[PDB]
């Protein structure tokens, strides 16, 4: 109280209490998983369905920032749309002046700037959505980086963002993301999803995919519906 | 009237701006200084302790000099002194490059003490928390000048700043005498230091500068030592 | 762009059912020297249009990172919708009489043609901003040379065939290389189908 | 709490309390439903008059031949969106001679929306904005809410007491799609019959009608032109 | 520890509340609970026994959503009327 | 369980109000009520 | 309300900006005015509320012409007024230059709401004003009504000031589809003395119409007591 | 808690600023003016200036323009910034049309000046009501008040600044054509409405009197005294 | 409360912060400047006079503005040096404009409006600096003017600023025979006045600055009093009580 | 007293600013130690490598960045706002090679972005940067050099030194050490430094939860030790 009304206010102990209230407030959202295959980054959201009236594909959390770097924001998801927007802004700026795809090491850099130079100022408040971006290159192998709303950036193997965060962690280490390849990860990806879900406190989710590597001649595309049921029939032979 | 000490662009039921006699407090909290003038020159000062053996006594000289003949000591906030450097050695360079001539030590301390007083008229802006104490020696007679970050400009003879002032004060107007040399002031000036110093005197720890008619230069520490041994 | 420093050649199209095809040089010549002779001058921007221009291949290439990033961006949205080949043209009319109002104009002779909907569209952007839709058109010199004989071929018979089409234009650039100075014997070949956007080439004559 | 001042404060448990209120701005408004068919866009406002004997309120705003609105929300913020659809939907057309997708108009107000709700200088945009339109991809009836989300839906109702009319348009979605232009409307019309309290009735003074479809430009059916559909409508039981 | 209940609490304390009572089964006790952010379980107990008393008010055989909203809005005194700029 | 809120009245509460607290007086039978509760913007029963 | 009415920029829990109900409230302390919409033409009736016997008549406005055709009546602050009355003037002159015609009533109350809409749209407060815009254009006699919040709509017989609930009540009653010019202009000034706390006479009440062939035609002393005499 | 921001609207609709502001007019020196059939009368009550400083430069009573003349009352530095401003509009209305400024028009300038400094924070109102009168009608007489909100009225005879509804309730009482027949009696009119609000002796008034197609006559102490000692007389031969 | 920014007025219509402003000037060292038939002076009081402080401008109270202007000065020292300084460029625009002095008036006018809008605009605090004006011109010749924070200025033939203001002005009232004062009078009358309005007795020369305007052949002199004809001065008014005196 | 501590330019009553010492302790946030050990020819730097989650990258955690191949940073605190301060700094680098030739000292490097941050904690815009800029390299005729510079705007020369949570043991651990001259030599620095780590913070030093930078005059190359050379380090002074 007092020192958490303002971005620009430190907190007596040090700690700007604006950027931990985005982090809540991202925590607050559905989960979003990103694994990494040993020829690929696959992303997969649980997007929930808040009514009977959308049209299974609506509000979509899954963003091709550009060709070859997909986002799966979780969240606010107007701040995640936003962000989606600069982002791809940032790609293609980088490709008009440097000509070739901003490497996904880069882009996340940037936008991850972009995103803590609005935790500085008193006058604009911290992104209430963190965001996973993920890319694919022979050149420079597989990426998958999250950027919450402190701005933190490292890449990862494979991370939850969302409700059950910890839930979807403790099942994913059981993965060994280091050698599989991106067919068979989709599955463990969906059933993974599956498994971290109340279904007794969210009514229905609509599960959504996605992925970029190899597989997919290093572009980011939404999995094809044709085996996106298939991770969908091993979900559901996974009890949970 | 505690609802009115907050914002510098008000003005208290009494008419003090509050704000400006804090910045002096915080700056009378700050490291000691002290500059004497001589008749043939000027000697200022300063008490340069780092917290551990750990920090390079050389990498930061709280005396910088401005010109060829003009110096700058202070007594507070050094990350303000470092801007408030800047802008007096561009203040003197834009004043040589228009004029072509030294900037008059008068003319620089004005100059300066307008910038500061540029940063307490406007809210959002605290006022430079370092009070500076400018050598100097223009048409053969020496300066010595402290500007304050309420902009006020004097023409001290001789004054510490800083912690323990009114101890240097003291002890001023009493080992000072009108009619001295450049080493006499360089050597009231070290014992001024040392009746506001804590722990030994070590070359390192105290930073002096003469700004006679030769120009302003920072005693290495070699003169310092010669000095205080002398002294001592 | 006031003074032009390498340019291009004829841009040569020729509408028939089922599509359309456009071909075109790759020779670079600063002033009259073949500066350059491994250039594409005929790129597609998406896999129902495709577009070839004259003029400052610097200019032009300004256009293609232009159009990429421009045709690019439509795809990252994944609507669905996708520029109709009108749709580039009238973004490129407006995108050069834009630039030619500040006496900064792309001194690049744009032609742009796909097929879109079942439908064939060949329009051409001068470096200037005219732009209009015609069967067949050749940019530069063709409109010379090449442009009279294909009023000729589609004036008796307004329908051609893709071998028909493919000699044609071979009849069009040929009698190019005889009465020009700055062709060149090697050019590219864009058919556009329902099967998509192919580049192939070069091609020689005798 | 002293969290509910300024949209750049975020609250302990992780809102924006501005934003919810905005979102609650929709509701003063009056219930709007709009609805998709294969081939048709229909959306049924109603239209509230301040006084008895003065013009009924218009509700259903034109934006171009391709893209229509329902307005439930501040009158302010409803024209400013509706006049920025407008310059956007006619910049479209200058430079691309296309119509501008709905979706992509769409993503451009939500995008406008954002703004207002992320950095201090004014209010969020507090109008409920249920898009329709026809584009290459066929109907679109879309919701904007003043959150900067919009949901793409088959047929949403805002607006005081739309509960009702979201309700009636859950249990008949079925029927929507393989409907005509005549079925969809009275499908909506019932909708926002069903919102209304029992002494009011669905009169021709009070109900606007807008229809995009395969080869209909977006008309606005006031007054009288909403007796041919109002016209055998089964009376509420 | 009893907290101020959540989404899933409220509308959970209203289908309790609202068993007695000839409910019309159109209510979206999920949209009433999102429409009572910071209501305790008292007053949602007093939301849907307001929301009845409003229903015997029209003479209404049976409950209905409108009149739950209704009575949400009496329950903390607040008064809703046609604003003449928020149309 | 239930919390009534007494407003200050409306034109139409301020007429009855003036009527009702004017039954008993002897006033003149053209007095425009109307005016005298439009010239009370924002007065309870106790000030009529 | 005390904390979330201090700004436009602000949202009260209802959803409602606490500022713009002030800006009618505060239309509420200005002078009846009432216009009626007849298929003969439009009349505009108002209360001149003469403070002192010295003051000019003239001087205070409230009918003014805003356009040869359009009149308009003005409720509330007088900054504001005069403002929006100098814009709505400036509006009607700039569509006839660009479009050599006569802007239409509803053309001129929109433009007027456009400015009466920057209430803090990053190009102030709320306009404190009600326009009641009255005239004929090629779609016949009409009465418009404008509220600070910028809500227009077409009304047949508006009332609006400090009697603007009596007098609309009344109106309501006294209101039909078919009335002349002449007995909307009784009807008028019969409820402007029902609602005016001073005896009607020439000296309080301005009148103006605007019917179709003629202009805004604002009655003069002399023709005031003509119509005051029989009601 | 709603008198602390101009553009914040209390919940009665009141511009509670601008209210505080018109209380800097009420707390100067009396101004009362009078227009006749072919004089404008700016009446005005001195302060008894202190004996050791020089009157020149309290000057209240300032002309315009060569035939507009202004009498305020509030805080004199706003009064001063407003004359200047006024005198600038009437020299460019001049320039970009070559009729002389109407004072109607000044008025509504001086009027858009007060408005345009008092619509928004950071900009505090303009704490006086000048009274400009002047015969710019080529051949008709005209008085406006522009109070410190920035609405202006034509007045016969208004008004301003302390006892403004004294002199107000005996202008009403005394204004009659009878009165402002001819110019000197305009002048005993308005010495009498001042001699109410200023009870003193002579210098404690300063009248302005403007004739048509005339120059400001700022009339000197000796006039007044003639003009006191005529409506001496005549009370004494009321008595 | 209604002080926490200028543009705020009180209920009863006071800038409460200009209010404050001026009567913080109360602070500043004692001014006074009294107008003579051939001159006028200025009178100020270093209130530092540490024997530690070098005295190297010797006009820390009373500046020279113009050729033919002077203004003593009374308040905040960065505000006063402000306001010297746009004093000086004022006057010099004027001349590079017009080719002719200022007329005294003119410059009072400006600073004055300079203040007023600092006043009135939101974000400034008001220039609590006051500062006594004198001069000569072509068309009024002498003058003495006094501005205050709110930018209301006026002619005075004697007023003093500062320090115990009142008394110095209420015994200048008494004691001042108007159009019958010399400089040679005035300079006594000056150092009467400031004999009682400071606490310090024997009116010490280094404590006292003394400024004085004349008109000698067309070229308006400012002379600053050297330290020996204060002390005579000083000598002369203690030679002077102790006459007085002799009536006791 | 407290009530002055919720803006960044308002002055304490002692003559304190408080939130600056506030970002100086929000440098511990991150819950790191970094220490920085000047040789007679070289100069050291380790910093703790956290990785609670065996998901995250190893390679793309490290607090290491070059900001130039001959100058180099070990940020600690705040994870965003360092990295906005190294890229702050290279373009800082970058500007002065571009605007001046010779590459910037470390010195010069960062007093540029203590200068930055003091102008950040003047004028009240933007929270200071709460992340402590470890800078080292060699400097030609000046030998190895380590320069902390704080968001407050205080920078130093440095013969040893460390930012973050354990600063005041692992300082004083330095003191201990550096006194007894002895032959500063790569070895021996970077056996100092891992040591001083190790005893404050009380850990075992395994190669994965370290991360060294060391520049020296024989390869004055910012160079990050790889895991085998820093486990061949740990063994030698272990032995």
């Amino acid at each position: 109280t007092g020192y958490d009304l303002s971005a620009s206010t430190f907190s007596p102990d040090g700690r700007v209490f604006q950027v931990e209230y985005a982090m809540k407030a991202v925590e607050n959202s559905s989960t979003a998983i990103g694994i990494r295959c040993k020829d690929g980054v696959v992303f997969g959201v649980e997007k929930l369905v808040l009514s009977k009236l959308y049209e299974e594909g609506s509000n979509k959390r899954l963003f091709n920032v550009d060709r070859h770097v997909g986002m799966a924001v979780a969240g606010l998801l107007a701040d995640a749309r936003s962000l989606a927007d600069i982002a791809r802004e940032e790609a293609s700026n980088f490709r008009s002046n440097f000509g070739y795809n901003i490497p996904l090491k880069h882009l996340a850099d940037r936008v991850a700037m972009y995103v803590h130079a609005y935790t500085l100022y008193s006058a604009v408040r911290p992104f209430g959505c963190s965001f996973m971006l993920g890319s694919y290159s022979v050149n420079d192998g597989a990426q998958l980086y999250m950027i919450d709303p402190s701005g933190v950036s490292y890449g990862y193997w494979g991370c939850a963002i969302g409700k059950a965060r910890q839930a979807a962690k403790t099942e994913i280490e059981k993965l060994q993301m280091k050698e599989m390849t991106c067919r068979d990860i989709v599955k463990e990806v969906a059933k993974i999803i599956y498994i971290v879900h109340d279904e007794v406190k969210d009514k229905a989710f609509e599960l959504e995919l996605s992925w970029v590597g190899e597989l997919t001649n290093g572009r980011h595309e939404i999995v094809p519906k044709d085996i996106r049921e298939e991770a969908e029939k091993y979900a559901k032979e996974s009890l949970k | 009237e505690r609802g009115y000490s907050f914002s510098l662009t008000t003005f208290s039921p009494s008419g003090k701006l509050v704000q400006i006699e804090y910045a002096l407090a915080a700056v009378a909290g700050g490291a000691p200084s002290v500059g004497i003038k001589a008749a043939n020159g000027v000697v200022l000062a300063t008490e340069k302790k780092q917290k551990s053996i750990l920090y390079d006594e050389r990498s930061v000289h709280k005396v910088e000099p401005i010109t060829k003949h003009i110096g700058l000591v202070y007594s507070g906030m050094g990350p303000d002194y470092r801007v408030l450097v800047h802008r007096a050695r561009k203040l003197a360079q834009q004043y040589y490059l228009v004029y072509q001539e030294p900037i008059p030590t008068a003319q620089l301390v004005q100059r300066v003490a307008s910038v500061m007083q540029e940063y307490t008229q406007s809210g959002g802006v605290r006022p430079f928390g370092v009070s500076l104490l400018i050598c100097g020696w223009n048409e053969g007679r020496p300066y010595l000048f402290q500007s304050d970050p309420s902009g006020a400009y004097f023409a001290w003879k001789a004054t510490a700043m800083g912690k323990n002032y009114v101890n240097g004060k003291t002890f001023l107007e009493k080992r000072y005498n009108e009619d001295l040399e450049l080493e006499d002031a360089i050597h009231t000036a070290i014992l001024t230091l040392k009746e506001s110093f804590e722990g030994q005197m070590t070359e390192d720890n105290i930073e002096v500068g003469i700004c006679n008619e030769a120009g302003f230069r920072r005693l290495t520490p070699t003169e310092v030592k010669d000095y205080l041994a002398a002294i001592a | 762009t006031q003074n032009p420093m390498v340019t291009g050649t004829s841009v040569l199209g020729v509408k028939f059912e089922g599509g359309v095809v456009i071909a075109a040089d790759m020779l670079g010549s600063y002033g009259s020297l073949a500066r350059f002779r491994n250039i594409s001058r005929i790129m597609r921007v998406n896999n129902s249009t495709m577009l070839g221009a004259s003029g400052d291949y610097a200019d032009f290439q300004y256009l293609k990172q232009v159009l990429g990033q421009m045709v690019i961006d439509e795809e990252l949205l994944g609507d669905g919708h996708s520029y109709s080949p009108r749709a580039i043209h009238s973004w490129l009319t407006r995108a050069m009489y834009s630039r030619r109002s500040k006496m900064n104009p792309l001194w690049n002779t744009m032609v742009i043609g796909g097929y879109a909907d079942g439908e064939s569209f060949l329009g051409y952007v001068d470096m200037l901003g005219v732009a209009y839709e015609a069967p067949s058109l050749a940019t530069g010199y063709g409109a010379y040379l090449a442009q009279p004989l294909l009023r000729e071929v589609l004036e008796k018979q307004p329908v051609l065939s893709q071998t028909e089409a493919r000699d044609l234009v071979e009849r069009c650039m040929r009698v190019l290389y005889y009465r020009d100075a700055r062709s060149y014997n090697r050019f590219q070949i864009a058919t556009v189908t329902e099967k998509g956007v192919e580049i192939e080439g070069p091609l020689s004559t005798e | 709490n002293q969290y509910d001042n300024d949209v750049t404060v975020w609250s302990p448990q992780g809102r924006i309390h501005q934003i919810e209120y905005a979102m609650e701005a929709v509701k003063q408004g009056s219930a709007t439903v709009g609805l998709k068919s294969k081939t048709h866009a229909v959306l049924v406002a109603l239209k509230r008059a301040q006084s008895e004997l003065a013009a009924h309120q218009k509700k259903i705003l034109h934006v171009d031949n391709h893209i229509g609105i329902s307005i439930a929300g501040l009158t302010a913020d409803a024209r400013l969106l509706c006049n920025f659809m407008r310059q956007e939907c006619l910049d479209s057309r200058f430079v691309f001679d296309r119509p501008l997708p709905v979706s992509r108009l769409v993503s451009l107000i939500g995008s406008k929306t954002q703004i207002p709700t992320q950095r201090y200088g004014r209010r969020p945009y507090g109008v409920g904005l249920l898009i329709a339109g026809y584009d290459d991809m066929g109907p679109h009836i879309f919701q904007t809410c003043p959150s900067a989300n919009y949901f793409d839906c088959r047929a949403m109702s805002i607006g005081a007491r739309s509960q009702s009319a979201r309700t009636y348009l859950e249990r008949h979605m079925s029927e929507f799609m393989e409907c005509n232009l005549n079925e969809l409307v009275k499908h909506g019309l019932r909708a926002l019959r069903e919102t209304l309290p029992a002494e009011q009735d669905l009169t021709t003074k009070n109900v606007s009608i807008g229809i995009v479809g395969k080869d209909l430009e977006f008309t606005i059916y006031d007054d009288d032109d909403v007796s041919p559909f109002l016209e055998g409508l089964e009376e509420r039981p | 520890e009893f907290p101020m209940p959540n989404e899933e609490a409220r509308a959970r304390i209203m289908q309790i509340h609202s068993r007695k009572m000839n409910v019309s089964p159109d209510v979206n006790y999920e949209e009433l609970a999102r429409c009572t952010d910071d209501f305790n379980g008292a007053q949602c107990k007093a939301v849907c026994v307001e929301a009845g008393m409003i229903a015997l008010r029209r003479g209404a055989t049976e409950l209905t959503h409108e009149d739950y909203m209704e009575g949400i809005l009496e329950v903390q005194a607040k008064k809703k009327a046609n604003l003449q700029y928020y149309a | 369980d239930r919390k009534i809120e007494f407003s200050l009245p409306d034109l139409e509460g301020r007429t009855h109000i003036f009527k009702i607290h004017a039954r008993s007086m002897s006033v003149e039978r053209d007095i425009r009520f109307e005016l005298l509760a439009r010239l009370c913007p924002n007065s309870t029963g106790a000030e009529i | 309300r005390s904390e979330y009415d201090r700004g436009v920029n602000t949202f009260s829990p209802e959803g409602r900006l606490f500022q713009v109900e002030y800006a009618i409230e505060a239309i509420k302390l200005g002078s009846t005015a009432i216009g009626i919409q007849t298929s003969e033409g439009v009349c505009l009736a108002v209360e001149k509320r003469i403070t002192s016997p010295l003051m000019e008549p003239s001087s205070i406005e409230k009918i003014v012409e805003i356009d040869a055709h359009i009149g308009c009546a003005m409720s509330g602050l007088i900054k504001d007024a005069k403002t929006l009355i100098d814009k709505a003037r400036v509006e009607t002159q700039n569509h006839w230059f660009t479009y050599n015609e006569t802007m239409t009533v509803e053309s001129v109350t929109q433009a007027v709401s456009n400015l009466a809409l920057q209430f803090g749209e990053e190009d102030s407060r709320p306009f404190g004003v009600a326009l009641l815009f009255g005239g004929v254009d090629e779609k016949g006699p009409q009465l418009f009504h404008m509220d600070p919040s910028g809500t227009f709509v077409q009304c047949d017989a508006r009332a609006i000031g400090s009697a603007s609930e009596g007098a609309q009540s009344s109106l309501q009653e006294v209101y039909h589809k078919s009335m002349t010019l002449k007995e909307a202009i009784k009807s008028s000034l019969i409820i402007l003395k029902q609602v005016m706390e001073e005896k009607l006479n020439a000296t309080n009440i301005e009148l103006a119409t605007v019917q179709p062939g003629q202009n805004f035609h604002m009655f003069t002393k002399e023709e005031l007591e003509e119509v005051i005499k029989d009601i | 808690s709603y008198d602390r921001a101009i553009t914040v609207f209390s919940p009665d609709g009141h511009l509670f600023q601008v209210e505080y502001a018109q209380e800097a007019v009420k707390k100067g020196s009396t101004a009362v003016g009078v227009r006749g059939r072919d004089i404008v009368v700016l009446g005005v009550e001195k302060k008894s200036v202190a004996k050791l400083q020089d009157e020149r430069t309290v000057r209240k009573i300032c002309a315009l323009d060569d035939n507009v003349c202004m009498a305020f009352a509030g805080l004199t530095a706003d009064a001063r910034i407003v004359i200047n401003r006024a005198r600038v509009e009437c020299q460019s209305h001049r320039l970009t049309v070559e009729d002389p400024v109407t004072v109607e028009y000044i008025t509504r300038y001086i009027a858009s000046l007060k408005q345009r400094y008092t619509q928004s924070n950071g900009r505090r109102p303009f704490g006086i009501s000048a009274l400009i009168v002047g015969f710019d009608f080529d051949g008709t007489p005209r008085l406006y008040q522009t109070d410190p909100s920035g609405t202006y009225h034509a007045w016969k005879a208004n008004a301003i600044g302390r006892g403004a509804k004294s002199v107000r309730e005996f202008l009403e009482k005394n204004y009659t054509d009878e009165a402002i027949e001819t110019d000197d009696l305009t002048i005993k009119l308005v010495i009498k409405a001042l001699l109410e609000v200023v009870q003193s002796g002579g210098k404690n008034i300063e009248l302005a009197v403007m004739r048509r197609d005339q120059s400001l006559k700022i009339l000197n102490p000796e006039e007044i005294e003639k003009y006191v000692v005529e409506i001496e007389k005549e009370k004494e031969e009321n008595e | 409360r209604y002080d926490s920014r200028t543009t705020i007025f009180s209920p009863e219509g006071r800038l409460y912060q200009v209010e404050y402003a001026m009567e913080a000037i109360g602070h500043a060292g004692t001014c006074l400047g009294i107008l003579a038939n051939d001159g006028v002076l200025l009178a100020a009081e270093r209130r530092n006079i540490h024997k530690l402080l070098d005295e190297v401008f010797f006009s820390e109270k009373i500046y020279k503005l113009n050729e033919d202007m002077a203004c003593s000065v009374a308040g905040i020292t960065s505000d006063a040096n402000v306001l010297t300084n746009e004093l000086r460029l004022i006057a010099q625009r004027y001349l590079l404009q017009y080719q002719e002095p200022i007329p005294c008036e003119q410059l009072v006018t400006a600073l004055c409006d300079i203040k007023q809008a600092y006043t009135q605009f939101g974000g400034k605090r008001p220039f609590g600096v006051s500062l006594l004006y004198i001069g000569w011109d072509k068309h009024y010749g002498f003058q003495l003017y006094q501005s205050d924070p709110s930018g209301n200025y006026g002619g005075w033939k004697a007023t003093c600023i500062g320090n115990n203001s009142a008394a110095a002005v209420s015994m200048l009232k008494q004691d001042y025979k108007e159009g019958e004062m010399t400089l040679k009078s005035a300079l006594a009358l000056a150092i009467k006045v400031l004999n009682k309005t400071m606490d310090v007795s024997k009116l010490s020369a280094e404590k006292v600055e003394i400024a004085t305007l004349t008109r000698e052949n067309g070229k308006t002199v400012i002379r600053v009093l050297k330290q020996k004809e204060v002390e005579q001065l000083i000598k002369k008014h203690e030679e002077e009580e102790a006459k007085a005196e002799r009536e006791k | 007293s407290a009530g002055f501590d919720r803006h960044i330019t308002i002055f304490s009553p002692e003559g304190r600013l408080y939130q600056v010492e506030y970002a100086f302790k929000a440098i511990n946030q991150g819950g790191l130690t970094s220490v920085a050990v000047r040789g007679k020819d070289c100069a050291v730097i380790v910093t703790q490598k956290k990785v609670p989650d065996k998901l995250l990258d190893s390679s793309t955690v490290t607090h290491l960045f070059k900001i130039t191949e001959n100058i180099g940073c070990v940020m600690t605190g705040m994870t965003a706002d360092s990295r906005s301060q190294v890229q702050r700094a290279r373009y800082e680098a970058a500007n002065w090679k571009y605007k001046y030739g010779y590459e910037i000292p470390v010195d010069m490097l960062c007093k540029r972005i203590a200068d930055i941050s003091q102008v950040y904690t003047q004028n009240a815009e933007m929270r200071p940067l709460g992340c402590c800029m470890i800078l080292i390299g060699i400097d030609e005729e000046q030998g190895p050099q380590v320069y902390k510079c704080d968001p407050a705007g205080y920078y130093c020369g440095f013969k040893a030194t460390a930012a973050g949570v354990k600063q005041t043991e692992s300082t004083s651990f330095l003191e201990k050490k550096v006194k007894k001259k002895f032959d500063w030599t790569f070895e021996q620095t970077v056996e100092t430094a891992i040591t001083c780590l190790s005893t404050v913070l009380s850990i075992d030093f395994k190669p994965s939860e370290i991360e060294v930078g060391v520049v020296t005059v024989e390869n004055p190359k910012f160079r990050i030790l790889t895991e085998a050379e820093i486990d061949a380090h740990l063994v030698a002074l272990a032995e």
